């Protein structure tokens, strides 16, 4: 009966997280410390920050966070699936089926799931060739907040991310989120957002005594710095000689002017001021003469250097420079043009040769809906990154779960051993993700999961409806949608690995008997 | 608080009868005072068996019984509508409305509902005495009681009741009665003219078409035997004289056929085969058994004196349905009493049932059928029943509430909500989420169709046009239903404290 | 929720405790300190420092009464009774569902009328010694034994006559009461000038 | 319904009932019973909210969001909790009868959107560039809260402060929340001579009798061309062995600071800025210098004070070479009042530290002023973008409810009922005002709603000072657009953040 108490504890910890599944999942209260209360609906956060004193919950959550840290998001699904199969296996134990029997059944069901998911319901990284549609659907559902303008986000994302190419083991086509720079802006009509196939920023105006204003055949990757407010102290306070720490400061300013003359002699029109510039220096050198920038984003600086095949650390030991820079920073952008673009004074750089990165400027109207826009773009870019970097995708939502449930029920009806109920009841329990998503979608689960079962049966019993295999639900809807006009998806690797870890957690927690 | 305690009784009664509202409604078992168990759908019989100690419950109970007195169709509508009305009145009093203003608003809203409900009439029973229309009209009441026998009971009620409407002015509902055939299929029931009774009649079948009935209740008695002292008698003269007395009594019967004209007679007391062959030589019939209700109803309808006297027929018992017959339809012999003239041409349904517990339920169904046939007879106008009229009245009352200023506005709004509360209860009974179906139907009623109602037989919240479906409802029945419902509701809300 | 009923009851209790104390004919009350010593008094100023107030909003009323009476200090008790009677009638009128804020508005209008009518009630005269000794007598008699009040009142009116040149208020620097234990009061009159400790 | 959700609803209703009648200009009183002794009378709801912290439901979220709204805006923001409590009470009426925890969220989002749309509709325009109007409107609005006599005095000075405060950002054209608008508790004096101070107090200058007086040009000098770091820890790190030796080793670095301060003397700037400290022994030597040394200033100080001055970053007193922001500090004044002579520096058309010239024998009037200028700050901030403001005071609630219900009448789906429920729940503010004033809550509410049903009556409402249905237009009392919209924003946001909760721990 102590294993049944383990079952009750696991069911409790699963019910804690059930309502948090899915993007429409409700938020959860959890109090690790008396001093503050945390409001989050993220499964990983709620499992990590919360703890349950019962050992079975400890084991289940430890496997869940193993899954989380080793294959990424999905820990909430792992907890829900594992504990539902756990409770259902307890139901079998009340039917006098010994725990080892349902252990063998869960192992066989996991094996058949791994075989079936990889074989019959899968896409070969091409999105069946409909990438310019699934993304169009995906942008719609990844961004509910945007609404009307829609397809333009998709038409930009598809090529702005396909323009990326990382370098890694055998060169997988993973295109990270940082490959595009999000430039929050507003003031214009909410109809467009110019993507920079390359990078963009702003610089000083009027002081542009250099050809960056026009077409540059060759560019640089150079850093920059000018100072008169005590930036560089080569000598310290160690002695009190009253007039002996002001001439080194001014002379460092003069030798920095010598440095920039050594830089401006070579030109190459890409000059970027590094951090540390005091506001006093900012208001000084707009008049005193500076080929500077207003300390543009250092993250953007690093991603620019990566997007130009040359980082200043390869020639200089720091980001300021006192030794003469080598020609390694000679940039190779095909086109650099300054334009009065989007009614702002940006610099526009095309797709720089060698390693490269993308960007976007926002043609927004007012601050807050443009913040909403800056959020939706991040969501869309990150989730499409998930889809493509997965390099293999399973139909998301409840589609794979319902298909696996029906197929495993048939397999159980065609297996014939002591663990025959184990396969079928594993299948029935595995409907918990469709059930939980339907409940969280304000819909009646008994009807939505029913439609999923009916569609998957009709799809895999009569081969005339192969495309009917790809219908699932994740979000509030009146009728479940097909994942070929729609585009809700999950990586097949993370989904199958999360299912494997849920099965393994169930096995480990049922192997503990007395 | 005293008023809320009074309302709680109607609240619990409304929740009790809510499950039984309409087709697909929850069944209920009620226990008779003699522990007899049977399941039923009729809320009227639920109230008949459910004791109601709280006075507000009794208020709603005789509201439903006055509904019985006026028109049988809609008796449960009164109870559930009054319960919803008191729910909304409880909400108003919790808000802080005075009882007087709540009553004023409810009365004015009820008056305008009465004047506007005939504007919701889609059509009328233009073609009575024709099976095609009247069977469909009866279908709604039949399904209201029993959903598994929609059209067969409707058409048998049609073909029966059409035969009891020659006068063209009106007819008496008692002229349609039911008889019992146990252990038989429900589909084997059939209509017959005049009263029929299953149980055997003594003597060979003569069926004189002018048998002016000799009317008695128990003209014969059971077995007895004298005791000379404590111990029994030892002579058969008490039996021989009894047999000869019965023989001479029926000899005087075939004498008194001159002033009585009786080829048939009825009894509740046993007779023997001696009476059998006496009847065979006298060519008469004698029904050996009937129940007390059957005997009494026969006594009134024959319009003749009835008494349990061992006496030959007399002049003061002239039979009404002198044209007597017998039948065997539904593989069961039945005696038949009929009269050829059209006025008061009573007819009966030979109800065939394998289960008495189902048998009295279909008895209640046929009673409501003849009641709604009476409703159509007194007024042919029909209204789109099935929550369509409820939402239409609710929408019109809400339009009034938004257009009429004053303190009664809340009363108007919550009376409209009480009207809305009928289709949501029907949806709860049918097995569909009430909020979504109410919202969908209410949105459909905002434009175009004025008669569309919810589809009970669909799983997803669905709303279908009522006319094309043919489950319409009575105008006058609904009018009186809301009238009595709001009257009882305002009377029970007016009382502030019950007194010992 | 008529939670103001407990506040009205507290006002009733503090009124009753401050009842029986008005006028020369009224009783006085003793404040038994935690040290066990004795303190006879009649004035409400120190009676509202009887730290056994036994109820919190009663303590509120006591401290606000002391604060608002320290400016004049001739009208402190009476204040408790007037507020107690206002709250008595207020309870009498809340008991029929009436909202207290309009009661307070009526009180404000009543105050606006009462101050104007009081401005006409007051008599204005040059403070000769007879009227001054009469007012000192009627102010002091309501706090001291009647037979002993007058010998104090003459010294009081002498003290207030000593500083008549300028409209400046009472100051302890020109009137410093000094005490010493003795067998009999025996004409507890002022002395002109200063007395040493 | 989910039992824990109903508990959150009940807690929200509890706090809502705590301060529901504590709303409006005729607010009811509340008692705080401190078990260790004492008691507080208060009708300022936020004071209760800060004190009543015994709550341990998820109403922690409501309390923290109320404190956030108080620190950002403050004036009249108590109504957000009344609105949230009423909306959650009417949410429960649906959540418990049939479970639907998410569609109610969609209904509340739609309600918030339509409320924003209708507030931007029914509102009455106001100018921000003529005295003859905003003077009247803000005078009335400020007078609503706590002022009887000083309205005409404090209003002018606070509004002029925000007018000076206007144009700070020069980008988003948004002024400070509080980074500039500080205040100094200037004590005593004739309270009526509290006048405008279009500048800021400079506290620590004149503590000694002889510090600095009346320099026009805001000169400063730093360790650039005539000053050096070798003033600091110029010989050895400080060691601790005994108090006398500790003071001697402190005065070591202090005397080297004295040496470079005596070199500062011949440089003769108006002020100087230091972050570590300055020596009073050198400060006594500043008569010919006429300089003041301000020390141990935080980055906020070295930002706002320096840019309030627009300080001249000079090397010698006979030249002008660089200013922080031009001649920002037009004037500097020391009034010969108080032991610490109050140095006031005057700046023009610039973002700057803020302080007002105030006088008072009691600090109640000297603490009302900042919560007046905060309201003035909200008024200027919303009118500079939206020249627009709202009836408010419970009057606009009926107009918003009528518009919302009118839109709902044409709305399908199950979300219709909670959306109209929000419409009805908004009526609490006029309802609580009428209940507060003792008038018939239901009768007056019905009359006001019916009159709002009539055409072009969107400004009709209740006067909280009299308890009657008279119109709020042409009566003079109004509420700011930003305050009203942000009140709805925070109310619906806390409503959704409380309904989105469906379990604890
Ligand atoms: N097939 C149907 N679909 C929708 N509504 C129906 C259907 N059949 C009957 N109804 C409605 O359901 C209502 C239920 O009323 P009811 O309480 O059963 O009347 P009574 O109990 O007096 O016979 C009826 O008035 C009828 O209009």
């Amino acid at each position: 009966t102590i294993r049944s108490q383990n079952v009750m504890a696991a069911a409790s910890i699963a019910n804690i997280v059930k309502s948090s599944l899915g993007p429409v999942g409700l938020d959860k209260m959890l109090v690790d410390d008396i001093g503050d209360v945390t409001i989050t609906n993220d499964g990983a956060t709620i499992l990590k920050l919360l703890e349950v004193e019962h050992p079975a919950a400890k084991v289940l959550c430890e496997l869940a966070d193993l899954q989380d840290k080793e294959v990424g998001d999905g820990t909430t699904s792992v907890v829900i699936i594992a504990a539902e199969l756990l409770k259902n296996a307890d139901e079998l134990v009340k039917q006098k089926i010994h725990p080892t029997s349902v252990i063998s059944g869960y192992r066989l069901a996991c094996k058949e799931a791994v075989r079936y998911i990889n074989e019959n319901l899968i896409v070969n990284t091409d999105e069946l060739g409909r990438d310019c549609l699934i993304n169009a659907a995906k942008t719609s559902m990844s961004s509910k907040i945007i609404g009307i303008n829609g397809d333009f986000f998709a038409n930009m994302v598809v090529d702005a991310v396909l323009a990326i190419k990382y370098t890694d083991i055998r060169g997988q086509p993973r295109y990270p989120v940082n490959s595009v720079n999000i430039l929050k802006a507003h003031g214009r009509s909410q109809m467009e957002s110019m993507l920079i196939s390359g990078y963009a920023l702003n610089c000083v105006v009027g002081s542009q005594g250099m050809p960056k204003r026009i077409v540059n055949a060759k560019i640089a990757c150079l850093d920059f710095s000018l100072q008169k407010t005590k930036m560089k102290l080569g000598v310290q306070v160690v002695i009190t000689d009253p007039e002996k720490l002001d001439q080194i400061r001014q002379r460092e300013s003069d030798i920095t002017k010598e440095r920039i003359q050594k830089i401006l002699a070579t030109g190459a029109n890409v000059i970027l001021t590094t951090g540390g510039i005091d506001d006093m220096c900012l208001k000084y050198f707009v008049e005193a003469g500076a080929m500077a920038v207003r300390r543009v984003l250092k993250r953007d600086l690093k991603r620019i250097a990566k997007a130009s095949g040359a980082t200043i650390l390869s020639t200089l030991a720091n980001l300021e420079g006192e030794e003469t820079f080598e020609a390694a920073m000679l940039g190779q952008a095909e086109e650099v043009v300054q334009e009065r673009i989007c009614d702002d004074e940006l610099i526009l750089i095309k797709n720089t040769k060698a390693r490269t990165s993308a960007s976007i400027i926002l043609r927004g109207a007012n601050d807050f809906m443009c913040d909403e826009m800056e959020r939706s773009l991040h969501d869309a870019l990150c989730v499409v990154k998930r889809v493509l970097e997965s390099k293999s995708v399973v139909p998301g939502g409840g589609a794979v779960e319902a298909a696996l449930s029906i197929y495993l029920e048939n397999y159980a009806t065609s297996m014939g051993s002591r663990e025959q109920l184990a396969i079928a009841e594993f299948a029935r329990s595995l409907l918990v993700i469709p059930n939980t998503l339907a409940v969280n979608a304000a819909q009646d689960s008994t009807d939505l999961v029913a439609k999923l079962r009916a569609f998957h049966n009709e799809a895999q019993v009569n081969p005339e409806r192969k495309n009917l295999k790809w219908i699932g639900l994740d979000l509030s809807n009146g009728k479940p949608r097909d994942n070929k006009q729609a585009g809700v998806f999950e990586p097949t690797i993370v989904k199958v690995k999360s299912l494997k870890f849920a099965t393994e957690a169930a096995i480990t927690i049922l192997r503990i008997d007395d | 608080e005293a008023v809320y305690r009074n309302i709680q009784a109607c609240k619990e009664l409304a929740q009790t009868t809510r499950t039984a509202y309409g087709p697909n409604g929850m069944n209920k078992m009620v226990i008779n005072h003699l522990e007899k168990l049977f399941v039923t759908n009729d809320a009227a019989t639920i109230l008949r068996e459910l004791e109601v100690q709280h006075p507000a419950a009794k208020m709603i109970v005789m509201a439903s019984h006055m509904q019985e007195q006026e028109v049988g169709d809609g008796t449960n509508f009164v109870l559930v509508f009054a319960g919803a009305l008191l729910e909304l009145a409880e909400e108003l009093l919790r808000i802080g409305l005075s009882v007087s203003e709540v009553i004023e608003g409810y009365e004015i809203a009820c008056r305008k509902a009465h004047e506007i409900l005939p504007n919701l009439v889609c059509c009328s029973a233009k073609n009575l005495r024709d099976i095609d229309e009247v069977s469909s009209l009866l279908r709604t009441s039949i399904m209201s009681k029993q959903y598994g026998n929609e059209v067969f009971l409707a058409k048998l009620i049609a073909q029966a009741c059409v035969s009891i409407f020659p006068d063209s002015g009106h007819f008496n509902v008692d002229n349609i009665r039911v008889c019992k055939i146990l252990g038989s299929g429900i589909s084997s029931s059939s209509v017959l003219h005049g009263m029929v009774f299953k149980k055997e009649t003594e003597g060979d079948v003569t069926s004189v078409k002018d048998a002016k009935i000799a009317v008695y209740s128990c003209p014969f008695d059971g077995m007895i035997t004298e005791t000379k002292g404590t111990v029994l008698i030892k002579t058969a003269e008490e039996l021989m004289n009894f047999s000869k007395g019965e023989e001479n009594l029926m000899d005087a019967q075939v004498k008194a056929i001159a002033d009585t004209g009786a080829n048939v007679v009825v009894t509740g007391g046993k007779v023997a085969d001696m009476a059998l062959h006496y009847a065979n030589k006298y060519n008469i019939m004698l029904v050996r058994l009937n129940s007390k209700w059957d005997l009494r109803r026969l006594c009134k309808t024959v319009g003749a004196t009835a008494l349990p006297r061992l006496t030959p027929p007399v002049l003061e018992e002239m039979g009404h349905c002198d044209s007597v017959y017998l039948s065997e339809v539904g593989d069961t012999q039945v005696v038949v009493f009929k009269h050829e003239k059209e006025d008061g041409a009573i007819s009966t349904i030979v109800l065939r049932g394998s289960t008495d517990n189902l048998m009295d339920d279909i008895e209640r169904a046929v009673d409501d059928g003849v009641n709604t046939f009476k409703v159509l007879t007194r007024d042919k106008r029909l209204v789109p029943g099935g929550g369509a009229t409820e939402i239409e009245l609710a929408k019109q009352i809400t339009s009034y509430g938004e257009t009429c200023p004053g303190l009664e506005q809340y009363a108007i709004k919550k009376f409209a909500e009480a009207f809305e509360a009928i289709p949501r209860a029907l949806a709860e009974n049918s097995g569909v989420k009430a909020n979504e179906v109410i919202s969908k139907l209410y949105a459909v009623h905002q434009e175009g169709n004025k008669n569309v109602g919810l589809d009970i037989e669909a799983e997803v919240p669905a709303v279908k046009d009522m006319l094309e479906a043919g489950i319409l409802d009575t105008y006058l029945g609904k009018y009186w239903a809301i009238k009595l419902a709001t009257n009882a509701a305002v009377t029970v809300l007016r009382v502030d404290q019950i007194i010992m | 929720q008529a939670a103001l009923a407990v506040n009205i009851s507290a006002a009733r209790g503090l009124q009753d405790v401050l009842r029986t104390n008005l006028g020369p004919k009224g009783t006085m009350k003793m404040l038994v300190s935690g040290a066990g010593d004795i303190k006879l008094t009649k004035d409400g100023n120190v009676l509202l420092h009887e730290m056994q107030i036994q109820h919190p909003t009663a303590s509120l009323i006591a401290k606000v009464a002391t604060a608002q009476d320290d400016i004049t200090g001739d009208g402190t008790t009476s204040n408790v009774l007037i507020i107690g009677e206002l709250l008595k009638q207020a309870d009498l009128y809340i008991s029929e569902g009436l909202h207290p804020r309009i009661i307070t508005e009526g009180f404000e209008a009543a105050k606006e009328k009462a101050l104007q009518f009081l401005e006409e009630v007051k008599v204005s005269r040059e403070m000769d010694r007879e009227t001054l000794i009469d007012v000192a007598r009627t102010s002091l008699r309501t706090k001291v034994h009647a037979e002993l009040a007058d010998v104090l009142t003459e010294a009081v009116v002498d003290s207030i006559l000593a500083i008549k040149k300028q409209d400046e208020p009472i100051d302890l620097f020109m009137i410093e009461i000094m005490e010493m234990k003795h067998k009999s009061e025996t004409d507890t009159s002022l002395i002109r000038g200063l007395v040493l400790d | 319904g989910r039992k824990v959700q109903s508990g959150n609803i009940n807690a929200a209703k509890t706090i809502a009932d705590i301060i529901r009648t504590c709303l409006g200009p005729k607010s009811m009183m509340k008692m705080l019973l401190d078990p260790m002794g004492g008691i507080v009378m208060t009708n300022d709801g936020n004071a209760i909210l800060r004190e009543i912290q015994v709550q341990h439901p998820a109403a922690k979220s409501m309390i923290e969001i109320s404190r956030t709204q108080d620190e950002e805006v403050g004036d009249g923001t108590t109504s957000v909790i009344i609105l949230a409590g009423e909306m959650l009470s009417v949410a429960e009426h649906f959540l418990e009868q049939q479970m639907h925890p998410t569609v109610v969220i969609s209904a509340y989002r739609k309600a918030l959107d339509d409320m924003i749309s209708t507030l931007k509709k029914i509102s009455i325009p106001v100018d921000i560039s003529d005295s003859d109007m905003m003077l009247n409107i803000i005078n009335s609005s400020i007078t609503t809260k706590a002022i009887s006599r000083w309205s005409s005095l404090a209003c002018n000075i606070a509004l002029d402060a925000v007018k000076m405060v206007q144009f700070e950002e020069n980008g988003r054209k948004e002024i400070d929340i509080k980074k500039y608008a500080r205040v100094e508790k200037i004590p005593g004096g004739i309270i009526e001579d509290s006048c405008v101070l279009r500048g800021v107090m400079i506290n620590k200058d004149v503590t000694h009798p002889r510090m600095r007086r009346y320099i026009k040009n805001p000169r400063i000098v730093l360790l650039d061309s005539s000053l050096e770091y070798k003033k600091g820890e110029s010989q050895t790190d400080i060691e601790i062995t005994r108090e006398e030796d500790f003071t001697r080793i402190l005065q070591m670095e202090e005397e080297y600071i004295q040496q470079l301060c005596e070199d500062i003397i011949q440089l003769k700037p108006d002020v100087v800025i230091t972050e570590k400290g300055i020596s009073d022994l050198a400060q006594h030597y500043l008569m010919r210098a006429n300089i003041t040394a301000i020390r141990r200033v935080r980055k906020t100080d070295n930002n706002r004070i320096a840019r309030a001055c627009g300080a001249r970053i000079v090397s010698r007193p006979e030249e002008l070479r660089e200013d922080d922001v031009g001649t920002g500090a037009g004037l500097l004044e020391i009034k010969k009042i108080g032991d610490e002579y109050f140095t006031f520096i005057t700046d023009c058309k610039d973002p700057k530290a803020c302080t007002i010239l105030l006088r008072g024998a009691s600090k109640e009037i000297l603490s009302e002023v900042e919560r007046n200028l905060q309201d003035a700050m909200q008024v200027c901030r919303n009118v500079l973008l939206d020249p627009q403001l709202v009836p408010g005071g419970g009057a606009s609630e009926m107009a918003v409810a009528h518009a919302l219900t009118e839109k709902s009448k044409a709305m399908t789906g199950v979300e219709q009922w909670p959306y109209r429920a929000v419409a009805q729940a908004l009526e609490v503010i006029p309802r609580t005002l009428i209940q507060n004033c003792g008038a018939s809550t239901i009768r007056l509410l019905t009359s006001l709603r019916a009159k709002h049903t009539q055409e072009n009556c969107e400004t009709w409402g209740v006067n909280g000072e009299t308890g009657t249905l008279v119109d709020m237009k042409e009566l003079g009392i109004w509420e700011p657009l930003a305050v009203k919209l942000q009140t709805y924003k925070t109310a619906v946001e806390t409503a959704v953040l409380l309904l989105r909760i469906d379990d604890i721990v």
